[PDB]
């Protein structure tokens, strides 16, 4: 079940990485052939505010960690943990190879929290008939095209220092779903971000991963079961996000990363179809 | 229709 | 004694006139690939019009490469029209692509007359340019046995049922490419023995253009220029563009997904093969609220493509059940029509809910519900517009609908325009005088 990245590195201009057999990627088994490539994308060696410094020295992973007195998640959901390499001081990745050195796309050495937000509602008919399939009852999210390889996803960002997931969420689904951002459509979408549950908090299967810079996510839902809320959003794609539209929730998704294991858990929990 | 709808569906 | 045209009425890029210049200047900017790797070409000369055995009026022809703007061939078949039936031709409010099958199929008898009865009411009563493609074999050879009827009962206007095809493929390529560029009457021999190539022309589309990329036996090369050039023709007569779908293969479902991520609306005809079936079961998984599709699975469904369009790989199966996902996404685009659920004389009212859910202002899907003599649909969507406080907006259009109905000649629409609040001495005229 073990995922292996494509070789070449998003937005790097033709940098590729090297290149494992799906046998070869967890870090138990050995493989002494393993001579990745030490790659850093340009916007991340410019140094910015959202980025961690590139001599990962005197940093402390695996507990939450205070970066300018803000405390940012620097523990990993693996269940080994994070280890330390001795040579340079950089973290390796508990997920596995990924054939690549340094911090590549990623900001943050270690684990880039990332926090995603899946806003669902029940499919339903005009007639109010919640649609039904295979014995179950279909949910469906809001997932929005990305700007940079134009495959569809959940809505969701890199989770900032000292702040948690319910702000994360809410800002992320208020700058993606939402654009600009009233009235009553402000106390509907203030009573549906009231409720969030904290579903999964996976490693994620993003192309950008690195040795010594991996995502792991967390997924929060929030659910409209009469869908009054739901239906008094305004959908417009703004930021990263070219359009933003409800897709139907099946299991023969072709969605960006891992997010099919992020829905699987919603579904799993709402007891709906996959 | 209302015989099919209530017999034919039901199974 | 036909004697041979010397110059042509090129319609200006202001659209506001026709200005006459000589044939071989115009035809000029078309291009050939003999060499499959000539990417640039030469200019083709291979043009004119082809004689078909028992049809009175002649088709023509027009082979140019695939890089060629699709803006010369519009030019093209709007210098043709307006050559045969003057300036003020009836220009199309409706583009009806068909795509599907070109393998034989056997169709339900009542399908058959379904079809015939709707896609000839629509061409007829919005005199809609159908564009398919140009083989015998298939649904070409269905559409063209529709539109025979159409060409026996009309004395006076046609539309033109324009065949795209891929050349390399087309039985007498040899003759055709011999001679002289004014080539008026060539005999056209469908049953003439060529050893490469084994695909015939259909003797009832009315005109004809052959795209070419220097491959020979090679099928699916004019789909996109097909798509390019139907947008095109769109912009330009800013009328509504709509596809139907009735079986089909492979490209068929590309056809389709092209068109989705255009814009344009498809219609599909359930009961009509196999990936038409296809496409009507993945939308009643996906959209349909009724108590007998609700034992729907995926399993299902990627156990009904692999025995449909069969894939080399497990990868290519998974890519054409995403493909055909990705078809269906948005329910606008999508209309399903089936003779179970459905009426007989209910196709062009499936052909009028897509235009319905595709056309974003409410004055060109009012324009297009008159056209098809539908008061009952625009009676309730002026209501539906009227309750949902978007009455700026039928204040906006109902001059232009009402001047409308009053030009093509429909009375009822226009008791129906002014009951809403239409004053008949507010009308404005189109130009400015
Ligand atoms: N327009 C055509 N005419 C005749 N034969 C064709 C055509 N296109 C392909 N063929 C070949 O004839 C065989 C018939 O199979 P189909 O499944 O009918 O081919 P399909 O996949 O439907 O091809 C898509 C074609 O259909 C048209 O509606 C559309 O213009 C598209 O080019 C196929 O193996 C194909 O190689």
């Amino acid at each position: 079940e073990w995922y292996v990245p494509p070789e070449e590195y998003p937005k790097s201009g033709g940098v590729k990485r090297y290149l494992i057999d799906a046998s070869m990627v967890p870090l138990s088994i050995m493989c002494p052939s393993y001579d990745p490539v030490e790659y850093t994308h340009p916007s991340v060696a410019a140094q910015p505010v959202w980025a961690d410094p590139a001599d990962p020295r005197k940093i402390k992973f695996n507990v939450k960690d205070e970066v300018n007195g803000k405390v940012v998640d620097r523990t990993s959901c693996h269940p080994s943990g994070i280890s330390i390499d001795s040579n340079t001081g950089r973290p390796i990745n508990p997920w596995g190879r990924t054939g690549m050195t340094g911090r590549g796309l990623l900001g943050k050495w270690g684990v880039n929290q990332a926090a995603d937000t899946v806003v669902t509602r029940w499919k339903r008919s005009p007639d109010g008939s919640i649609l039904e399939r295979d014995g179950k009852k279909v949910l469906e999210f809001v997932a929005i095209q990305r700007q940079d390889n134009k495959m569809w996803a959940i809505p969701g960002g890199f989770v900032d220092n000292g702040e948690d997931v319910a702000l994360t969420s809410g800002r992320e689904f208020m700058e993606e779903a939402l654009g600009m951002g009233s009235a009553e459509s402000k106390d509907s979408l203030a009573a549906l971000f009231s409720s969030g549950t904290i579903v999964a908090r996976i490693y994620c299967e993003d192309p950008r991963n690195t040795d010594n810079a991996w995502v792991e996510t967390t997924c929060v839902n929030f659910h409209d079961e009469s869908g009054r809320h739901a239906a008094r959003l305004k959908l417009q794609g703004g930021d990263d996000a070219e359009h933003a539209r409800w897709m139907m929730v099946h299991g023969g998704l072709n969605l960006f990363a891992s997010h099919r294991t992020l829905l699987q858990h919603v579904t799993s929990a709402l007891n709906a179809y996959f | 229709i209302s015989f099919r709808f209530s017999l034919d569906q039901q199974a | 004694q036909s004697v041979a045209a010397k110059t042509l009425l090129i319609e200006n890029e202001d659209g506001k006139g026709s200005t006459r210049m000589e044939v071989q200047d115009f035809m000029k900017r078309f291009h050939m690939h003999a060499s499959e790797d000539d990417k640039t070409g030469s200019p083709s000369t291979a043009w004119g019009t082809l004689r078909f055995p028992t049809k009175e009026a002649t088709a023509p022809y027009l082979r140019l490469s695939v890089n060629d703007d699709p803006e010369d061939a519009l030019l093209f078949v709007k210098a043709m029209l307006a050559q045969k039936y003057g300036e003020t031709y009836d220009r199309p409010s409706l583009i009806l692509s068909v795509t599907g099958g070109a393998r034989n199929f056997t169709l339900p008898p009542r399908l058959e007359t379904a079809i015939a009865k709707g896609l000839r009411l629509a061409a007829q009563r919005t005199n809609a340019w159908v564009v398919t493609g140009g083989t015998n074999t298939g649904v070409m050879k269905l559409t063209g046995q529709i539109m025979e009827a159409l060409s026996k009962t009309q004395s006076h206007f046609i539309p033109p049922t324009i065949g795209i095809a891929t050349y390399g493929v087309i039985i007498g390529g040899d003759d055709m490419t011999r001679g002289e560029p004014p080539k008026i009457g060539l005999e056209y021999e469908m049953h003439k023995k060529d050893p490469p190539k084994t695909t015939p022309l259909d003797d009832n589309h009315n005109l004809f253009l052959l795209v070419d990329d220097g491959s020979t036996n090679k099928f699916g090369k004019e789909i996109k220029f097909r798509a390019a050039f139907e947008n095109a023709a769109g912009q330009a007569f800013a009328a509504p563009v709509v596809t139907i779908v009735v079986q089909g293969g492979p490209g068929t479902l590309g056809t389709a997904l092209q068109a989705v991520r255009q814009g344009t609306p498809i219609v599909v005809v359930d009961g009509s093969g196999l990936a038409a079936d296809v496409l009507a079961y993945a939308y009643n998984f996906m959209h349909n609220p009724l108590t007998r599709f609700k034992s729907y699975t995926i399993d299902d469904l990627r156990q009904k493509v692999a025995q449909t369009f069969n894939p080399k790989s497990s990868q290519q199966l998974t890519n054409l059940l995403d493909s055909a996902l990705e078809c269906v996404q948005d329910p606008n685009l999508v209309v399903v029509y089936s003779l179970q659920e459905s009426g007989i004389d209910e196709f062009d009212d499936c052909i009028l809910k897509a235009i319905f859910s595709s056309q974003g202002k409410l004055g060109n899907k009012l324009k297009q519900a008159m056209y098809f003599d539908q008061l009952d649909v625009a009676k309730r969507a002026l209501s539906e517009a009227s309750k949902n406080g978007q009455h700026n907006e039928i204040a906006a259009c109902i001059n232009d609908n009402l001047m409308a109905a009053m030009m093509h000649n429909k009375p009822h629409f226009v008791e129906l325009y002014l009951g809403f609040d239409a004053k008949i001495y507010e009308l404005k005229p189109s130009e400015e005088v």
